[PDB]
């Protein structure tokens, strides 16, 4: 007795570097469409300063 | 909902509207899913099926044997009474 679709659903977590950032400009990533994402998490790595 | 004359509200909100994006497509997916490897009969438990004894009753087996001996002393004859 299995739950097929729970079994056949991929449940991952990768990440990504995004790179064009400049002053006052909406920086938009978007996002890589089909996927149902459950959370994000955004580093601003500002040239090595956080 | 109330309205009031004379400022009365917009009868719309009309064509002024400012139409941001045609961004409402939903790409219908498109997938094949398979789920194959091999499967082998069989699962090892600790136990089960099992109706462990909560007491057990007392549980024995018999013998007997040996054969018909006896030592014996009888009582002194007496006067009979009546009769």
């Amino acid at each position: 007795i299995l739950p097929l679709i729970d079994l056949s659903t991929l449940y991952n977590l990768e990440n990504s570097a995004q790179a064009g950032l400049t002053p006052n400009v909406d920086f938009v990533v978007q996002y890589a469409n089909l996927y149902r994402y459950l959370s994000t998490i955004a580093v601003f790595d500002n040239g090595g300063s956080f | 909902a109330l309205i009031n004359p004379q400022f009365p509200y917009a009868g719309p909100v009309p064509i002024p509207g400012p139409a941001p994006t045609e961004t409402m497509p939903l790409l219908n997916y498109r997938v094949e899913g398979r789920i194959a490897g091999i499967q082998q009969a069989r699962q090892f438990m600790p136990f089960l099926q099992g109706p462990h004894r909560a007491v057990a009753e007392q549980t024995y087996h018999a013998i007997g044997t040996g054969i018909q001996m006896g030592q014996t002393f009888n009582q002194p004859l007496i006067n009979t009474q009546e009769g």
